[PDB]
């Protein structure tokens, strides 16, 4: 029945975003709730944000 | 109101990237008020120049590999994000980079345009393995502010789709790190009087001094709206 087949390969870059699932290696899971601006994030005495 | 204004005192420039700025005298509580307000504008609102579009000849997409080049196109683009650029006059400049032969392709191989200044000429972009290999590309640098990802830019204008242009991230924001310390300025009478020490760490482009001036300008522009309209 099949005369010819054309296979298309699409590439996609997916960004991390609210709803995405993240975990550690101690079975500690989570869903990302919000992406905070750098300014807002807790920072060290040295000024480096978490 | 016995109003007590601060003035810019000392500018330690440890490096072109890192610069400490002491500020006094500040009245009690204005240390943190100005400290954080400025930190937030300096991180989110700072204007700068950054690579927006790159077009390499013989390259249709960013996932291909060019022969005679160790790095895949993605890795080359990530290096061009780190390329430190100053545009003096124009908002948008297209620089040309043509290089051949065996060697680490540096930022100096870009044709020095008159108004444009490359802050880090030794910045690595590409490693050429085979001597016969030549790379040629046209790097567009635009001026903007904050962070403009290619994904946020692939969902806005897109009036023309020229199969051959690659969109990469360009952190306009010159400011990499900022922290402010409130130290006591044991003032002539007042011991509650304090100094503000702002430790800034930028990449190239913006001058620390100039950036603080701009950030204070933006905050004062926003206050005109509240002082004026009731």
């Amino acid at each position: 029945g099949v005369l010819k087949i054309v296979k298309v390969y699409l590439a996609v870059k997916r960004r991390i975003q609210p709803g995405d699932k993240m975990a550690g290696r101690h079975g500690n899971k989570g869903v990302i709730s919000k992406i905070n601006p750098i300014e807002d994030m807790p920072y060290d005495e040295n000024g480096t944000p978490v | 109101t016995e109003f007590l204004k601060p003035r810019l005192v000392d500018i330690e420039q440890v490096s072109s990237t890192h610069a400490k700025v002491t500020l006094e005298p500040l009245e009690r509580g204005f240390g943190h008020t100005l400290g954080n307000a400025l930190r937030r504008i300096l991180l989110s609102s700072m204007p700068g120049c950054a690579v927006t579009e790159v077009e390499i000849d013989g390259v249709l997409h960013e996932y291909s590999t060019k022969e005679g080049v160790q790095e895949d196109i993605l890795e080359i683009l990530l290096n061009l994000k780190g390329l430190a650029v100053r545009v003096q006059g124009k908002d948008e400049v297209i620089l040309t980079l043509n290089k051949s032969g065996i060697g680490p392709v540096t930022a100096a191989d870009i044709t020095h345009d008159g108004d444009v200044e490359i802050v880090k000429p030794q910045h690595v972009i590409c490693h050429l393995t085979d001597e016969n290999a030549s790379i040629s590309m046209r790097i567009k640098v635009q001026r903007g502010r904050g962070y403009v990802p290619a994904s946020t830019r692939i969902h806005s204008e897109e009036d023309e789709r020229p199969i051959g242009r690659l969109l990469v991230d360009a952190c306009y924001s010159p400011v990499e790190r900022i922290a402010y310390n409130v130290e006591a300025a044991r003032v002539e009478q007042r011991t509650d009087l304090d100094k503000l020490v702002i430790e800034m760490e930028t990449n190239g482009t913006i001058d620390p001094e100039e950036a603080i001036r701009r950030a204070a300008t933006i905050l004062a522009e926003q206050l005109e709206a509240f002082v004026d309209l009731r």
